[PDB]
RNA sequence: GGAGCGGUAGUUCAGUCGGUUAGAAUACCUGCCUGUCACGCAGGGGGUCGCGGGUUCGAGUCCCGUCCGUUCCGCCA
RNA sequence: AAGCUCGUAUCAGUUUUAUGAGGUAAAGCGAAUGAUUAGAGGUUCCGGGGUCGAAAUGACCUUGACCUAUUCUCAAACUUUAAAUAUGUAAGAAGUCCUUGUUACUUAAUUGAACGUGGACAUUUGAAUGAAGAGCUUUUAGUGGGCCAUUUUUGGUAAGC
RNA sequence: GAGAACAGAAAUCUCCAGUAGAACAAAAGGGUAAAAGCCCCCUUGAUUUUGAUUUUCAGUGUGAAUACAAACCAUGAAAGU
RNA sequence: GGUUGCGGCCAUAUCUACCAGAAAGCACCGUUUCCCGUCCGAUCAACUGUAGUUAAGCUGGUAAGAGCCUGACCGAGUAGUGUAGUGGGUGACCAUACGCGAAACUCAGGUGCUGCAAUCU
């Protein structure tokens, strides 16, 4: 009872919040380019704080999304920061996870002392081929309950390969 | 100040009516206008351009012109002491065919074929609609169904 | 000088001693505010079909 | 947005003497003026204490 | 999953549904009002449109004018009856797609009868030219691109799906940069590449340039092709015979069937199951209540 | 019985009606001077800008209500 | 007041048959919008105050918001629903159909289009009842401070306000 | 709602629910969901000539608006707008 | 009868939680040299129906489901209201005659129909 009901890596979207615009978040967007091979987005503070420093629309916090093999690459190496440890919760109720790390240089990158170090946010979300319903312009569906992507059975596709560890409380 | 806007009093006129908002159904627009065909005048909220004046709501009238997308309506409108001649340019979406009107025409087509049907008998037809003429002289029937007699009901509390 | 502002009495009973007279309508109605194209076309047809009566039935 | 502007005159004003009298201390110089009917010149001075 | 967030009687209550045809996600209605929409002092004079729909392995083609009841079709044209004309294998491409637009435009016009006059371009140098007009002579038959949801870019079999349509007589209006070849840059059309695309140069190319890259992928690509002994420099000329197969007879004969209506609903009746009836749900509510409730 | 005005460190007040910052004087605190207190020298903190709600990228200043205080009218008989 | 043009016209402060529009009285709130009485059960790791514990994504009470199903109550500027009364329009000769002419409009098309010659269909000519004529123009007087009564109703304690 | 270094009531990201509970320059009421909302692309139709019409009405004006014509443009693949 | 493209009406069609689907049909799904567009061949573009499925989508069924609808001497002639009275009532208001007439509630019944063209054991 298991053909095309299979389980796999959608996308993976890393990311990093600058706390104020200019130079850091510069420097930040030079980072994420070379490290994933595409060039990175530029996000907008939606509204005013003052509290954190920032204010309304000011080019804060950088991303890239990234796909495919290539991202698994990066999953991995990424991955063995963390050691292969996870926790009990990081994976959420809607069947995908996520796990923030420190240190760029410890994944491939050479430090190069102008640029810095800066913490990354790994947020891996995850499909059944079947999943162009929802995305699709033409003849848009929701995709049935038999079909979605649990937490248990997240943890255990993870658990399979990987020799990952799930942990904790 | 007082005042009397284009849209004067008009909170519930042009509500869009209970869950039937938005998207302007596609029968109203390929509803065909002839010149001198009479039309029902329902403002339509959902639609800005070419509205009626709000006294045209409900209000009913003969199409003289067309254009583009819109119609020409003429309507009596009461003044003092007279009936004055409008003459309004609504768009297409807010007016409706005149059913009545329809109703007529059908009653007219079957007149023709009674005629027809009576000359192919030899004449005489009576074809106005009479009213209820004061119903006839008739037997009724007991056999089962005898008079089941009723009484007045006593007063009750139950409150 | 508190003197009555507005009211719409004993009006109905002026505008029925003359009472309410209606348009008083025409056959050939006034092809006024009419589309100008349609006015023109129709010119030229009118213009034709009365030659076509004229010229030839006799 | 723009640095263009020199002119307004300098202050007339007594209180304009202790801005010349603070400008060589320095320290942002923030002084507000007013262009009411044309007329522009000098009405209060304002510091911030920090902008590095 | 969730009934927490809960669509709740409230809510569900005071909910309006959106229509059929776009709650399938099918037909664009703000879209289609100003399409189909006809100029009033035309009266009851119908609006045609070149509907035109891409599946995954097969293209539709129809010209269609609206009435009340429901929108009535004039002809139809697919790219699965293009076996007969003489072309099999790669058939939901922007060649393939330009020639079912010929076929709807030969077609229609055929059925209407003017075809003898406005034959159009019968060149296919892939240079911008509508049908033109006859002066001495009746107008060319009228009919816009309906394109539906699938989005308009440059270079999309949709518009080769009008170029076939245009070329082949019917008049649709439209403008040239959405043709592929069309220089972004500067307004300047190249119409040898366009020419290429008409009768799939870009796929030969791409068979050509699968002969030392890789030879595996080759294989796993155009199995037919290999099998009916079918090659690059062969695929230009495979369209352009195949055009006149069109431009002599492009009937439309339907296919033999074999059985009729009544067998398919015999057939069909058998699987999908009927409803019920009330005496049976009371039936089946009293076993719940002997089962569940009264536990035996 | 109504109209208009005021509202802030512990106190007097600017700020404030210009919205993306809370300043002066005195008092308080610390060290210093001094035999000790004052004066002085050199530093330091301290105000949800009366209360509650709303509009607002942002309200202390923008709008509405209590709230506590100051003003104006009370004329012709 | 002067008339003028006609002489049973086409109309009627009306009903009938038919079909439109309306958002008030009512009702409704275990229906949105707000306003609100009560407990019940849940909930918290995602609020505090306790007892049990060196600590715990703690063992357990007290509230505090939330959530679920129920509850009593409401609305000129709230509403799914929705009357009565008043109200628009049709009830055909300037009509209907059959043939076909017009054109610089429109149609792929002598297709439509509006306008027509010709032919048919008339004494139940296409609901009731009524029409001291019907229609139409001129000119000019006084007037332009109002008030009371039934019912509907706003301020106002209320008023012969 | 559930998650992701610093991250916390809130800073960025991602999935799920989400008939509108938002946003539409400004009052209030309407209207709006592949939208009239937000992000992008190209632009001057906020253009020229003169009528017709609706509103408030004396059926004058003024203002505001609607449907058209005849131009010349805009954008779009087009229907159109 | 199913299924596709195009629809009309716009929930008797929508939502919740489950289970069935042979034929073809769609459908997902394979790939990026070219046209094309993205931060990313996810989206949209193009190229293959070849490499694989019916897991989803779509269709159909089930539930004393929500919702929605349809009718009922179901409430109820209930409120409410037009007309009349030198009718009752201190009044508030109420009854009477000629008429007109609701909503909630309760019960039962239903859970898309259907047009254009094509195609299917």
């Amino acid at each position: 009872q298991n053909p095309m009901r299979d389980l796999k890596i959608e996308k993976l979207v890393l990311n990093i919040s600058v706390g104020e615009s200019g130079d850091r978040l510069t420097r930040a967007s030079k980072v994420l380019e070379q490290l994933s091979g595409q060039t990175p987005v530029q996000s907008k503070a939606r509204y005013t704080v003052r509290t954190f420093g920032i204010r309304r629309n000011e080019k804060i916090a950088v991303h890239v999304t990234v796909r495919g093999p290539k991202a698994e690459e990066i999953l991995e190496r990424g991955l063995k920061v963390k050691e292969y440890q996870l926790r009990d919760r990081n994976f959420s109720a809607t069947g995908n996870f996520g796990f923030g790390i420190d240190e760029h240089i410890d994944l491939g990158i050479k430090y190069d002392p102008s640029i810095g170090i800066f913490g990354m946010d790994f947020y891996v979300v995850m499909n059944r081929p079947g999943a162009r319903v929802t995305r699709r312009k033409r003849c848009k569906g929701t995709v049935g309950n038999s079909h979605k992507t649990t937490k248990e059975d997240t943890v255990s596709w993870f658990k399979q390969k990987y020799d990952a560890d799930v942990l904790d409380k | 100040g007082k005042s009397h806007g284009y849209r004067s009093r008009t909170r519930y006129m042009f509500q869009r009516d209970f869950r039937k908002h938005g998207a302007v159904h596609l029968s109203t627009y390929l509803k065909v206008y002839k010149v001198g065909d009479i039309v029902d005048i329902k403002a339509n909220g959902s639609i800005q351009k070419g509205m009626p004046h709000k006294f045209y709501q409900g209000k009913t009238g003969v199409v003289y012109n067309v254009t583009k997308s819109s119609v020409g309506v003429i309507i009596n409108k009461m003044v003092g002491n007279r009936y004055l001649e409008k003459r309004l340019n609504l768009r297409v979406e807010h007016i409706k065919h005149s059913k009545c009107r329809q109703e007529f025409l059908e009653r007219v087509k079957a007149n023709a074929a009674k005629r027809a049907e009576a000359k192919a008998q030899g004449v005489a037809v009576q074809l106005k609609r009479q009213p209820a003429q004061p119903r006839e002289s008739r037997i009724v029937s007991t056999e089962g169904n005898v008079p089941q007699t009723l009484a007045p009901v006593p007063y009750e509390t139950f409150i | 000088a508190k003197s009555k502002n507005h009211t719409a009495h004993n009006q109905t009973r002026k505008a029925h001693r003359n009472g309410i007279k209606k348009p008083k309508t025409y056959k050939y109605p006034s092809l006024k505010g009419v589309d100008p194209k349609f006015r023109r076309n129709h010119k030229h047809a009118l213009h034709g079909t009365a030659k076509a009566l004229a010229a030839a039935k006799k | 947005d723009g640095d263009t502007k020199d002119d307004v005159k300098a202050p007339e004003g007594e209180l304009g003497d202790s801005l010349q009298t603070a400008f060589d201390e320095g320290k942002d110089l923030m002084v507000t003026i007013i262009s009411a009917m044309g007329e522009e010149a000098a009405i209060s001075f304002k510091e911030a204490a920090r902008t590095d | 999953a969730f009934q927490k967030d809960a669509k709740s009687s409230a809510y569900s209550s005071r909910f309006q549904t959106p229509f059929r045809r776009r709650r399938e996600g099918k037909t664009d209605y703000y879209q289609r009002k100003r399409l189909v929409t006809q100029h009033k002092a035309k009266y009851n004079t119908p609006k045609y449109r070149l509907v035109v729909r891409f599946t995954n392995k097969d293209i539709i083609c129809q010209i269609i004018s609206s009435t009340i009841t429901g929108d009535v079709v004039l002809a139809a044209a697919y790219s699965h009856e293009l076996p007969r004309y003489g072309i099999t294998h790669g058939l939901t491409n922007w060649a393939a797609a330009y020639a079912t637009g010929l076929l709807i435009a030969r077609r229609t016009l055929q059925k209407l009868g003017l075809d003898e006059t406005y034959k159009g371009v019968e060149e296919v140098e892939g240079e911008y030219e509508l049908t033109e007009a006859v002066e001495d002579g009746p107008r060319p038959f009228k009919v816009f691109l309906d394109i539906g949801l699938q989005r308009t870019t440059t270079g999309a079999r949709v518009f080769g799906a009008l170029k076939g349509a245009s070329d082949g007589g019917l008049y649709v209006p439209h403008s040239e940069n959405r043709f592929p070849g069309w220089d972004f840059e500067t307004e300047e059309i190249d119409p040898e590449l366009l020419r290429s695309y008409i009768f799939g140069g870009h796929v030969s190319q791409y068979m050509e340039e699968l002969a030392d890259d890789d030879e595996e992928r080759f294989s796993e690509l155009f199995k037919g092709y290999l099998a009916d002994d079918i090659d690059a420099d062969s695929l230009e000329d495979i369209y352009t015979s195949a055009h006149e197969a069109i431009r002599a007879d492009p009937a439309f004969k339907p296919t033999e069937k074999k059985f009729t209506k009544e067998q398919y609903a015999a057939e069909s009746k058998k699987y999908r199951q009927t409803k019920l009836s009330k005496e049976e749900r009371a039936a089946r509510v009293a076993a719940k209540i002997a089962a569940l409730a009264g536990q035996q």
